[PDB]
Parts: C-alpha cells; structure tokens; sequence
RNA sequence: AAUGGGUCAGCGACUUAUAUUCAGUGGCAAGCUUAACCGUAUAGGGUAGGCGUAGCGAAAGCGAGUCUUAAUAGGGCGUU
RNA sequence: AACCCACUCCCGUUGAAAAGGUAGGGGAUGACUUGUGGAUCGGAGUGAAAGGCUAAUCAAGCUCGGAGAUAGCUGGUUCUC
RNA sequence: AUUAAAAACACAGCACUCUGCAAACACGAAAGUGGACGUAUAGGGUGUGACGCCUGCCCGGUGCCGGAAGGUUAAUUGAUGGGGUUAGCGCAAGCGAAGCUCUUGAUCGAAGCCCCGGUAAACGGCGGCCGUAACUAUAACGGUCCUAAGGUAGCGAAAUU
RNA sequence: AUCGCUGUGAAGAUGCAGUGUAUCCGCGGCUAGACGGAAAGACCCCGUGAACCUUUACUGUAGCUUUGCACUGGACUUUG
RNA sequence: GGCAUGCUUGAGGUUCUAACUCUGGUCCGUAAUCCGGAUCGAGGACAGUGUAUGGUGGGCAGUUUGACUGGGGCGGUCUCCUCCUAAAGAGUAACGGAGGAGUACGAAGGUGCGCUCAGACCGGUCGGAAAUCGGUCGCAGAGUAUAAAGGCAAAAGCGCGCUUGACUGCGAGACAGACACGUCGAGCAGGUACGAAAGUAGGUCUUAGUGAUCCGGUGGUUCUGUAUGGAAGGGCCAUCG
C-alpha cells in the first residue's frame, strides 16, 4: 500500500563481445544465471559468471540441443 | 614548526617512498559473519588512491 | 543462530569459528578440520565464549 | 579532511602501528661516505666529527651503497653482509 | 512594476607574519644550506640542525631486502 | 472646584507636543494627592500583576572591555589588451 | 508612562497548610538583618473572593503526612582468591618462605526507593462500547465491559451549544 | 525631450510593437496610475541563528537532607 | 555444651561534665542592647561546622529537540534485494507502479554412491473432488529453504555412506567503481573427505539476510618493553561486544 524501495542495478550483461581479444582472467559476461553457457575455454564463476581461461577471441556460437547460447573463446 | 599536523592522520597513513599506506576497514569485531576469502585480502597494508592523496596530506602538513 | 569457536585440544588454539543451532542439538560437536599450526586434526569442541 | 560531512579517511580507516623509541638514536651510513672521516678510524665519534651522523645518534648500521676507496676501520660499528665485503675488499677491517 | 544609487569631490575592500607545496629563475652540486650567536656589523665566522645520497617492515631487525606460514614454495613495496 | 487621574469624541500625526489640545468625563477625608531627604539594580530589584516599571530604552538597563564575537547568509570588490 | 481601565488585579470575609521562638520564611559565601523588640486570637505561604443558600462522589496516578521493619542501596571497611617481582632448595627444569606490589572484593554501612495506611478548600479525575428509546453526540435503563470513581444539588442553546 | 489604446514582455508598460490623439507654459483643485513615499515584511518559509519561558527532554548544579571520618570526652549498663 | 570475670574492638539507651554551643542572667573593659573577657545558668558529646558520600533538586544553568516534503505542518519515508518505468550495451528520476529482506543449513555443503516431475485418465465394504498405490495415454505445466527476475537433466530435488574443501597460504587477470567498500577467479604445499580412477570440491541455482572508525573484552605472538633483568602498557595476528 506503500511503493518504493527500488534496489541498486547490479551493472549485469555482455562485457567483452563477441569479436574482441582476451587475456585468461577476463571476466566475459555478468549474468543472472547462465543466459549464455560455457565455452571451451571460459570458466562459469560461483554467480554464473564466465570468465576466459585461456588467451584468444570470444566467438558466441549457437550449438547443441536446448539452444544453448554458448560462449567460447578461440585461440587466433 | 607552525604548522600543525593531524595526529590522528598520522596513526592512519605511515610514509613509504612507494607512497603513503593505509591498513583496510571492515576487519573488526564481525569476522565470522564474513568469508575467510574477505578476511584474508583484507589483512596486509595497502597503498592511498590518487584521489586520495591530496586530501590526506593537506591533514597530513605536506601540501 | 548463536555463535560457536572450535578450539584444539592442547595449549594451541588456532580457532576456526562459526555458529549452530543450540536451540535443537544441546551437546557439542566433535567434527575435526584444517590446522595450520600444530598441523594434526584435532577433537574441535566447545565454543564456551567466557 | 572535511569532506561535506561523511566519515574522512583520517577517521574511517584503522590506526596501526607504533613508533620505535630505539630507532630514535639509531642511524645508517653507507660505503660511499665511509672515506669522508679522517684518521682511517670509523668510530661512533669519528663518523660525528664529519658532518654524516647527528649528535645523540649512538647505533649506526652501516650499509652497501657504493665505492669505500679508502682502507678504513670499523670500531663499534654494526655493518651489513654486503657491506661488509666491499670493506674488506679495500683493505677495510673490523673489531670492537 | 525586482535590488542599489539625488549629485559632485575626497576616502573606501585580497594585506602581513610564520610554516609549507608547485612553477619559473639563479648559486652550488653527491652534496647543499646554515639558526641563534660572534662580528671594527648587509662582509666574515658559526654547519647545532634541516633536507639529499636506500629501502622494506607495526616492530626487533635485515639491507639492494622483510612479512607469512612448519614452509628459502607462490605476490606487495623498493632497487643501477 | 483646586488637585490627582485619563473613559469618549474630534483635531493634531512633517504636530504647538517623541503621547498634547478643546468640549464632555472619574476620584475628590482617603487603600488620597504631593514637596524634600533617603533605602533597594541587572538572572537583580520593584510590581493592588500588565512582562509592567528600573532616566523618551526593558521576555533582562546603560556603558566600557572579551571584540575586528560568529554569520554555510547579504551586499560590495576600483586600469587595459 | 506611550493603542487594552475591563469581566483582569486588589479587597473584606473564608479555608487549607507550615511555624514552640536562635520560629516557619526571606536577604546574605558569612557575620548579621528582616520577620519582630512580635510569640499560635501570632507570623509566613497557598487558593477562593461581600452576602444568602450551599460546597456531592473518587486516595488509583502524582505530592505530602505517618508506619513497621523486610528486601535492594553510597562512601568507608579490606575477608578470601588470582597475579608481578625473588631469596632459597633441587645438578638444572622447577616451585618459591618472607617481603614489597597490582587487581579481586566476602562482611559492615544510612537516608531514599520497593512496601503498608491516611490525605482532595492537595495537584488532579468524575468513562466509552455498542445495538437500546429518541436525536446529530446523552447513565433512564436490561446492560456488555471497564475503572480509583463514573457527576449530587444547582444550573443549562450559557462570557460555555 | 515623463500621452491613450490594443498587443507583447521576468507573466498588470510613460518608454517595446502597431496605432490613435496631442501648439507651448502655469495656476486652482481632485487623487486613478506611477505595482506613489515611509520601515533590508511583522504573516509564511529558511538558518545544524538568537533570546526568554516550560517540563515527566539531556547533562549538571545552589539549597535541603543521609551516613562515614574529624572537632569529640568517661562512666556503667541493654547488647554482639 | 561453655562457667565467673579481668584485658578488650561493635551497634543501644538514659546519664555525667570538661570539649563545643547559648540571638539567658550578672560583672568588667565602658559613658556601649556591638564585641570580647570573667562568672552564673541551660543544652551537651548532641547540635553545629569542615571533608567524603547516597538521596531529592526546573530553585538555577548550559543545551538539544534530523532530513525529505509540488510552501510548511500531519502522515509516510530513510539501508539492502527483485521486476516495471528505462528509450533491444551500462546507467537513469519522481511522496511513480509492484512485491521482499535484517535469515536459514553440521545437511538443505562438499563428495562418493543411489535416484527423477506434475497433470488428466480411475479401482469403492469405513478416505469415494481428492490418500496408501497398483499400472495404462504423459508431452516441465512440478520441484528449487525463502520475494521477484533470470536459470536449469552433465540435474541446479530426495535417500544413504564418509564423516569435511563451510580448507590454510595465496593469487595471474578482470568486472564494478568518486572514495571507503564490493564481485569473479588456478597451480605447489599444509594437507584433505570422497571415487577403485580421469577428476570434482576455497560452502548453498544466482542476486537480499547488513554496519565503518574510536574505545573496550578474549586467545595467541618472534615484536616493543623509558637505567638493567622482568612485568605493566603498547603493536601485530585472530576473534567478541
């Protein structure tokens, strides 16, 4: 019966698209549950966070069943 | 001297040559509600932001 | 949940801490962890705060 | 300090530390000054007679930071591992 | 149709001391500079002191190196 | 009536007057009016009580010091390219 | 004084309460003074305000007055315990007498308060909950409850509607 | 070198715009305007302003009061 | 059990006089209702004062008494989480619209192992819409400790064993970011549960479940330890209020 109290906007999405270069610490999407999934060589931090673990370009292919969104990140 | 330091900045900040260095907050007296991963990284010496410089030594008599 | 501490059993404390329910489980635990100190497990008992 | 009236830095921080009172009295020279005093004697008064020690300095550590040139003679005086060696390199040598 | 001024002439508001930082400009330079005071006195003496040449650590300390832990194993600060 | 007051009207409001005048009005042997001398004073007197009065000043006189109080407010800050 | 002269204040009368005299009280760092060169028919303070008829109920709250004597409670006292130093015995480890010292703080402590009673011309209070009857709002009632107790005579659309 | 109107405009114009009137200057009167003059708004808001009053706000404190120890004694008893 | 009582320290009572007191009489200083002194009387170790202490104390005093706000007051609000607004990267206001949190968990975690929903359909002698569940069409619509969003089966729900990785030291590199904070993350060891093993495990499907500093408290410590040896106090590390 009372309206506020919006909370404070966790700064979530893609960071590091889809055709940029990483180093093997980067995180690579903040995410509210695994919207994208985990590559070949990305992490899935504790909070569904992906990280790169190896140095290279981030790809974002569609693959599998389920219609996984995947993320992995290529060696070139 | 005529010019007066802030005796409580210098409890806070020690000068080094790499800068001035500060201990860290949020490590008292409620330690268990925390992880050991915020205890720990928490739990050396670390050095004042470039933002922070200016106004510590004004208190600090060094501007 | 009140707060609890896992002591060693000799003259070491090293002194992992968490909390419990003693409001269910009037006894103590006898669950055993890491030490890095004395470097042996060891029968980690009751928090007794004072 | 003031900072529109939130906790400042010089009061949101912890305080740490103490200051030694035995460092008070305690000083350090190096190799590269060693040659300035007279005498070929590095004493505790002789390192005062040369303006390179303060009076109410009475424990000096001498370390490595350049040439001796000079054989000289550390009476009394703490030296270093590496200081030490450049010392006696040239001639140096050490007692109390 | 908000403030101030009727007008003239005088007066009327970023100073000074002491500490300090940065810039410019100079003297000396791995050193530099003196304070009280002395002085037939802006000279000259007086280098107590201050800062510089080495740091790191809360500290003992060690020093071109500590801390930590049973760990010279892994990072922060410094370094011609 | 004097005297002391000050209810009402009007005038006056740059006044004749920093509280009056004119016409009426109240008390007028009393808890009255008054001269002269004295007593009490600033968180303090005094008050038939209104926060009234304490030298045209009173929810704390005047004066001089602390003192150039303080003012996150106001106003103002003077030759030229 | 200088916009309020009144219904405000004062008052005689009334009541309550304090005060046994070096009085209560007041002004005074104090001596002292006033009260008063007075003495309970007196003095101080509070409230009402000639007179006439009168002045109901409530002692829970808060104040004041009296009361046992129990519990809690202050400085003061310093029982006992725990430490710090070190003679000395033991080959040493050790404990450690005595001191000196630092904390601990059992007992001993009054008034007050908690407790009990009285006191309203002490400060105060003299219900709201609904359907009742009715109407703007009610104790006449059966009331349901609640409280220390629920307004008596008077008066009433009022200086109050 | 000081008109009306109707618009506009920091939003109610002698001064802007457009347009009507209007020779120049007093005197006597009357007060519609000049948001006329007078008092750095009294209401209202503001200020980590003030003052003075209140209390069952906080912290004190004069006064009153209680006990310990002083000034402060002996002598028996009730009494431990 | 105690006996008489000397030697004595604690709380009463009434008494004694010599402290003290007298704003009582009388003398003297003195020509004085002050004041002393002398003496008589009274009270009397009380009163009273100093000091320490408890209580009362608007008599007096120095103050405080928040902000937001479609003016102010009243009400609501204040930190954190989730969706909308929010314009298909972040972010983004309103006293705009909707809901939540101030925790749970020694298993509800790790792991080993075991294991996959709900729905309609139906079989009446005690339940007959529906249970016990037996088996037929099933077509995530279930469940997740908790709000909402987003996620899931390589389960990201239950059973059960071990009984601990709800590890210690760290940490390349990022994300957020005014600062203080905050978020994500291996390999060697201390060393580990487990699996017989590749390997997974630095808590929980994710994001709320929180609080700086200064003072104290506690356990360590190698550090300091005001002449020296110690202690006291301090510092560091851990943790509590």
């Amino acid at each position: 019966t009372r309206n506020g109290r919006d909370s404070e906007s966790k700064r979530l999405g893609v960071k590091l698209f889809g055709g940029q270069a990483v180093k093997a610490g980067n995180i690579l999407v903040r995410l509210r549950g695994t919207k994208f999934h985990a590559g070949y060589g990305v992490g899935l931090g504790k909070d569904h966070t992906l990280f790169a673990k190896v140095d290279g370009v981030v790809k974002f292919e569609t693959k599998g069943a389920f219609g996984r969104k995947y993320v992995s990140i290529v060696a070139a | 001297p005529k010019m007066k330091t802030k005796s409580g900045a210098a409890k806070r900040f020690k000068k080094t040559a790499g800068g001035l260095k500060h201990k860290h907050a949020f490590k008292s007296h409620i330690l268990t509600k925390m992880t050991t991963k915020r205890k720990r990284q928490l739990r050396g010496t670390s050095m004042l932001n470039k933002s922070d410089v200016a106004r510590v030594e004004r208190s600090l008599r060094l501007r | 949940r009140e707060l609890i501490r896992l002591v060693s059993s000799a003259g070491t404390g090293h002194f992992y801490t968490t909390d419990k329910n003693k409001r269910t489980k009037p006894e103590k635990i006898e669950i055993k962890k890491y030490d890095p100190v004395v470097r042996q497990h060891v029968i980690y008992k009751e928090a007794k705060i004072k | 300090g003031f900072e529109g009236g939130q906790q400042p830095l010089h009061r949101r921080l912890p305080k740490f530390g103490f200051v030694s009172l035995k460092a008070m009295d305690r000083a350090e020279v190096r190799t590269s000054e060693l040659a300035k005093v007279e005498g070929d004697v590095v004493s505790l008064q002789t390192l005062k007679d040369a303006n390179l020690i303060n009076q109410h300095v009475q424990r000096v550590k001498v370390m490595l930071s350049g040439e001796v040139g000079r054989a000289v003679t550390l009476k009394g005086i703490a030296a270093t591992k590496g200081a030490r060696a450049a010392i006696e390199a040239a001639g140096g040598k050490f007692e109390d």
